[PDB]
């Protein structure tokens, strides 16, 4: 029953011609609900979840103004960082930003985040106390000194503990049928001979939400990691996720092996056996 | 930093011949974000292909889902073809309904 | 809703 709101910004310079490509996306937990793309036709923040579509014109106007401002900020900062790193005007570079808030089952602030990257590596991040910054190198240290003198952390903190939490609460209510639902995994096992003497058992988890899940194999009641393989959790494309875990076993010994499934949607972990 | 894409090719729903479904190509862990992803039917690019809005993971690597409606058959072969600055040649991953 | 528009140059 804990929840999160996160926004993700990616700005990529294109020296061959025009402004950076800027893409912003917003999430509640594992559900995307808004987007902005500088190259799309609307030039508006756009809905990507049915439950946000009820917000009024005033909402979209405010979100569009703020996200367009952020794209210009990123444009400027791409030029500044190119200079800090003594880079040429000729190449493409990337700024990424993530921020947002976590709340407990009670709806109250738990944690806030704000962190920034340059060309895929840490640049500057707000620490968990929301009062201090971690700068990865001497370029980011410049930013850190400027942001401390400007008291940026105070303003970030006020948003993360304030409006971030308040709007996450509103969205959880307006979208509750989906956002406050847990969908436990639909599970089954398959069996695939490799030879006359060995077979693959594959434990499947489908249709679950949220994405966090754990699949574990045991043999005769004890965890087994040897001879196992698993795929990374992956989106089905319909708002649910999928995962599998497999183990190779001596043919005939299948009944010694159990797959154990943990998910927030399951009040007790599930156990499957061939 | 540059990071090579990881690729999974799979269906949205359990695959059954003759039943409409969605073919997915999930590309993740890559950097930078410029990438080329095609879905192939018997080696030929599929024209109707959409993708998710660019996002990224804790480690700043990007992920995208590319997808198209398809009807699996016994004979038709599907795959995903990825190109990225980190790859020498396009990487092709075949759809295996067991995976 | 996104953070307020307030420019803190890097």
């Amino acid at each position: 029953g804990s929840h999160s709101m996160r926004y993700f910004y990616t700005s990529v310079s294109r020296p061959g011609r025009g402004e950076p490509r800027f893409i912003a996306v917003g999430y509640v937990d594992d559900t995307q609900f808004v987007r902005f793309d500088s190259d799309a036709a609307s030039q508006r923040m756009e809905p990507r979840a049915p439950w946000i579509e009820q917000e009024g014109p005033e909402y979209w106007d405010q979100e569009t103004r703020n996200v367009k401002a952020q794209s210009q900020t990123d444009r400027v900062d791409l030029g500044t960082l190119r200079g800090y790193y003594n880079q040429s005007e000729d190449g493409s570079h990337t700024i990424q930003i993530m921020y947002g808030c976590d709340v407990g089952p009670d709806g109250r602030f738990l944690r806030g985040y704000r962190q920034d990257a340059y060309d895929g590596k840490d640049y500057i991040a707000l620490n968990e106390d929301l009062r201090s910054w971690t700068a990865a190198d001497m370029a980011a240290q410049i930013t850190k000194r400027k942001w401390e003198a400007a008291h940026a952390a105070e303003q970030q903190r006020a948003y993360l503990e304030g409006r971030c939490v308040e709007w996450l609460r509103r969205y959880l209510e307006n979208g509750k049928e989906t956002l406050q639902r847990t969908d436990p995994p639909k599970t089954h096992m398959t069996h695939h001979p490799i030879s006359d003497h060995e077979a693959t058992l594959r434990c499947w988890a489908l249709g679950f939400y949220p994405a966090e899940i754990t699949l574990t194999w045991q043999r005769d009641g004890e965890d087994q990691t040897q001879d196992t393989e698993l795929v990374e959790t992956r989106p089905a494309g319909d708002g649910t996720f999928q995962k599998w875990a497999a183990v190779v076993v001596p043919s005939g010994e299948e009944q010694r092996y159990t797959c154990h499934v943990q998910h927030e949607g399951l009040p007790k972990p599930l156990t499957l056996r061939w | 930093i540059q990071r090579t894409p990881k690729i999974q090719v799979y269906s949205r729903h359990p695959a059954e011949n003759g039943k409409s479904n969605f073919l997915n190509c999930y590309v993740s862990g890559f950097h930078p974000s410029d990438i080329e992803v095609d879905l192939l039917k018997n080696g030929e690019r599929i024209e109707k292909v959409e993708h998710s809005d660019l996002s990224f993971s804790k480690d700043w690597s990007f992920y995208l889902l590319y997808y198209t409606e398809f009807t699996p058959t016994e004979k038709d072969e599907y795959a995903c073809r990825v190109n990225h600055v980190t790859l020498s040649q396009p990487k092709i991953v075949k759809w295996d309904r067991d995976m | 809703a996104i953070m307020p528009a307030r420019f803190y140059p890097k």
